């Protein structure tokens, strides 16, 4: 039975000529209940998804046909679930994915009729798909429009919501051993990556180690080590803007029945029949992601405490279990920079302890408030105009680096370390940084499209130059050598080309002129300052899953609150 | 003696043959505690496939105590996640006999009977500092 | 017959698969003995690691000599019993070139180097380490030279015996 358009139509008018649709019901029941037939069915003249949509349009108006579809999907699903696992077919048949892109066109998947037993079974059968098949399917889905991605999103959001509402989840019955929610979210991962795909880079350098480096010399792992629990369905395909906003995947009914105390366990030690809902972190709320990061960064503190206990045991050494600063209140930068420099030199992995920062001249037990006080003191004194490190756009109330700040490289490293320690041990600050800062931290340079946050008064001028329909060569005569004036009154004419002051702008050169001017404004003017800033930020949170759990858009929420 | 950067013997038997000696007639200094190593310690350093560490042109071994101690320190400090043997096989697209998995306390590479003992007993291989480690039967 | 280890400008070194001391294993490696035990006409996995990628045209050359001082002066000839493989080249690799010296007549198995985390070359040995007329229980050193002219060298003793399981354990326990 090689179904096509013509077989379905011929059976359809044969049914309506006898005024009874029993042949269509029996055909649809016996063909859509077999995995072998749909793989060879509906092939192009290797599958005509538009023609499947046409068949569904011309067919799904009858209730008997659609309930036959439901029961046939119920029959189809478990014999494919126990086929990808106990056997393997996609390796010997690339056509097998046809099965999963003919039943997905069913508009009644996004309906309560398929919610109870059809869709859980189908998403369980699809959850065990091999990684290459998942990559091909995500690549296929990425070309779909926004409404179809929203439909595939809500198809599994409905199932997760229904299976969370309908199932009572105490601490003894978790969401990790409920295969319906696990399969639905592991199939929603495909829709999330299809949204990512269908919707400029930094130069990272890591930090060394003192004693473990000699061990790395011993084992021979000295060239370059690897780091990151990064997902399996990546490096099969490709940071960018999505087709549907990333907040839409945040499943709120699931996020209030999770247990990150137990979920972090299955994230750091991989139990077989227990899914860890940070492998799919896009369904994690802000409080849930922050909770998981908090558990990770407290387990690291306990590991460093145990390391110092061992050093107390064998060698007899006495080591401080905290990052015990001692800053005089009259000089916070001058007395925190030197301590952080000393600790960064002698023991680079000592900044991954609990921060204890007490002031001289006063005795305080650090229950958390004293570290907080140190933090607003730092944010006050770093961001003041007297130190001359950050300028303050009052039209947007945003703090952006100074292109004319020199010999403060250590202090930019200090504020980077302040943000790193802030994220590390659960501290919230008041930093008014543009989002280009929170992306340039993660490893992505800033594009002209994000000059609207940092410098809006100049971004508007650049955009008005971009779509200016008249000839730009004879109207403003702006050269490639830009005209920027320092706060000192001196000009700081910067060069974007070898003959910038001799090459006039043209109606074609403006497109790259804008994207070199933006590059100079927010990548090259502040290159030393941000290099120091990002090194300071990285040296505290280099072993953290923050690049894995937290998107750049949801890190301003982590520091600023 | 071996102050040349790109001329020096990396492991113990190469060090023995370029020093006109044997593995039975060598005295070696631990790179951590700067103490001499006994016969069983240079034998274990040979069996564990550990590189000779060169400081100021002098070749250095590691005794048992410093090896186990700093391996434990690095286990605490740089642990990433524990994966199953079957998960490792399906992830790396290679059998466990084609992957380098060292012991987690003594850094002896695992013979395939030890990896099969991990697979049969449903134990996990731990990622420490980007390298996979298990547990040999000597340390289990 | 220069067996001296040379990491080279690119950090050339040799790795091997710790294939255990099984009764049924065909090839095994011992780092203490630095010996690659093997079975006649079976797989020999030798991994090549470099710190930096050499320029293309890099020649991984395998040359077998004798380990003993008095025996380095004459070449490892193929066993007269076996004289698709040529009857003169001992080490086999499973496009590959083969060279013989013009004065001392040494068989060098030359393969163009290919980047991958380790270039795993499969070698094969065709006579036993107890053949008559050839080795006659003479230990052999296989030298793997990453040379384009040298950019790196390493070496390892080789035994080709009846079973690489019993003799590896026996030799390691005679060492200890
Ligand atoms: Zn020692
Ligand atoms: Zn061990
Ligand atoms: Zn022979």
């Amino acid at each position: 039975t090689y179904l096509t358009e013509e077989k379905v139509y011929e059976i359809l008018e044969l049914c309506r000529e006898r005024e009874d649709y029993s042949p269509l019901i029996r055909v649809i029941g016996r063909v859509f209940s077999s995995a072998e037939a749909l793989v060879q069915s509906f092939r192009k003249v290797s599958v005509d998804i538009d023609a499947i949509r046409r068949v569904y349009t011309r067919l799904l108006s009858n209730e008997k046909i659609e309930t036959a579809f439901l029961n046939a999907l119920v029959y189809l699903s478990p014999n494919v679930e126990c086929d990808l696992t106990y056997h393997n077919v996609y390796s010997r048949d690339p056509n097998y994915l046809n099965l999963f892109i003919i039943v997905m066109e069913n508009r009644n998947l996004h309906s309560p009729e398929y919610l109870e037993m059809a869709l859980p079974l189908f998403c369980k059968a699809m959850s065990k798909l091999p990684l290459a098949a998942q990559g091909k399917l995500i690549r296929l889905w990425s070309k779909y429009n926004a409404d179809q991605i929203r439909r595939m999103m809500e198809t599994f959001q409905q199932l997760i919501t229904y299976k969370v509402i309908s199932n009572e989840f105490n601490s003894r019955n978790l969401v990790n051993d409920d295969d319906a929610i696990v399969a639905a979210s592991k199939c929603l991962k495909m829709v999330y990556y299809a949204n990512v795909v269908g919707g400029e880079e930094d130069d990272e350098e890591p930090i060394p180690e003192s004693s473990e480096l000699t061990l790395q010399e011993l084992l021979g792992e000295e060239r370059r080590n690897k780091k990151g629990p990064r997902v399996d369905p990546l490096e099969t395909e490709l940071c960018r803007k999505p087709l549907i906003p990333f907040e839409e995947f945040i499943n709120e009914p699931l996020n209030e029945v999770l247990e990150m105390d137990k979920d972090y366990t299955f994230f750091k030690v991989e139990t077989e029949n227990k899914f860890s809902f940070m492998t799919c972190p896009f369904i994690l709320n802000a409080v849930t992601k922050n909770l998981g990061l908090y558990y990770d960064n407290r387990i690291r503190m306990y590991s460093e405490r145990r390391i110092t206990v061992l050093y107390s045991l064998v060698q007899g050494q006495q080591l401080n279990p905290y990052l015990r600063l001692k800053v005089r209140r009259d000089h916070i930068i001058d007395d925190a920079l030197v301590r952080l420099e000393m600790i960064a030199m002698e023991n680079p992995a000592d900044l991954k302890k609990q921060l204890y920062v007490e002031f001289e001249g006063e005795q305080g037990v650090d229950e958390g408030g004293v570290s907080k006080e140190f933090f607003q003191l730092v944010v006050e004194e770093i961001f003041n105009p007297d130190i001359g490190m950050f300028t303050y756009d009052e039209s947007t109330k945003l703090f952006w680096f100074n292109p004319s700040s020199f010999e403060t490289e250590g202090q930019f490293t200090l504020i980077g370390i302040v943000l790193g320690l802030a994220i590390y041990n659960n501290c919230i600050l008041d930093v008014h940084f543009p989002m280009v800062v929170y992306r340039k931290l993660m490893g992505k340079k800033g594009t002209f499209r994000d000059l609207g946050d940092s410098h809006p008064v100049l971004y508007q001028s650049l955009k008005d130059l971009l779509e200016y329909e008249g000839n730009v060569e004879d109207d403003m005569m702006i050269t490639f050598q830009i005209s920027q004036t320092d706060l000192f009154g001196n000009p700081m004419m910067y060069d974007l080309k070898e003959n910038g002051d001799k090459i006039p702008i043209t109606n074609e050169n403006r497109k790259e002129f804008v994207n070199l001017y933006s590059d100079y404004i927010l990548n090259k003017s502040v290159e030393k300052q941000f290099k120091a800033f990002r090194r300071g930020f990285h040296m505290v949170t280099n072993e953290s899953p923050l690049k894995y759990l937290f998107r750049p858009e949801e890190i301003e929420l982590l520091i600023c609150g | 003696m071996f102050q040349d950067p790109q001329e020096r013997p990396r492991k113990l038997p190469q060090l023995c043959t370029e020093l006109q000696t044997t593995i039975h007639d060598i005295i070696l200094e631990c790179v951590y505690c700067k103490q001499q190593l006994l016969r069983r310690e240079v034998y274990d350093f040979a069996f564990r496939d550990l590189c000779i560490v060169y400081r100021d042109g002098n070749p250095y071994a590691v005794c048992d105590k410093c090896l186990k101690f700093y391996s434990k320190i690095s286990e605490y400090r740089h642990y990433s996640y524990s994966l199953y043997g079957t998960t490792l096989e399906q992830q790396y697209n290679k059998p466990l006999s084609d992957l380098l998995i060292r012991c987690i306390n003594c850094q002896k590479p695992l013979s395939p009977e030890e990896k099969q003992r991990h697979l049969d007993k449903k134990q996990r291989f731990h990622n420490i500092r980007g390298r996979w480690t298990g547990r040999c039967m000597s340390c289990s | 017959p220069s067996q001296k280890t040379y990491q080279g400008s690119y950090g050339f070194r040799l790795g091997f698969l710790h294939s255990g001391t099984a009764k049924s294993v065909t090839c095994t490696y011992s780092p203490a003995l630095n010996k690659m035990f093997c079975q006649l006409a079976k797989t020999c996995p030798v991994q090549l690691w470099v710190d930096s990628t050499p320029p293309p045209g890099t020649r991984v050359r395998a040359m077998a000599i004798y380990k003993q001082s008095q025996h380095m002066t004459e070449v490892v000839r193929r066993c007269p019993h076996h004289e698709l493989a040529p009857p003169q080249h001992l080490i086999r690799v499973e496009r590959v070139e083969y060279l013989d010296d013009r004065n001392t007549f040494r068989h060098s198995v030359v393969v163009p180097y290919e980047p991958p985390d380790c270039t795993t070359i499969h070698y094969n040995y065709m006579c036993n380490s107890s053949c008559m007329g050839g080795m006659n229980r003479r230990p052999i050193l296989t030298i793997i030279t990453l040379e384009d002219n040298l950019l790196g060298r390493n070496s390892f003793e080789v035994r080709v015996c009846a079973c690489p399981g019993r003799d590896r354990r026996t030799e390691e326990e005679n060492l200890r």
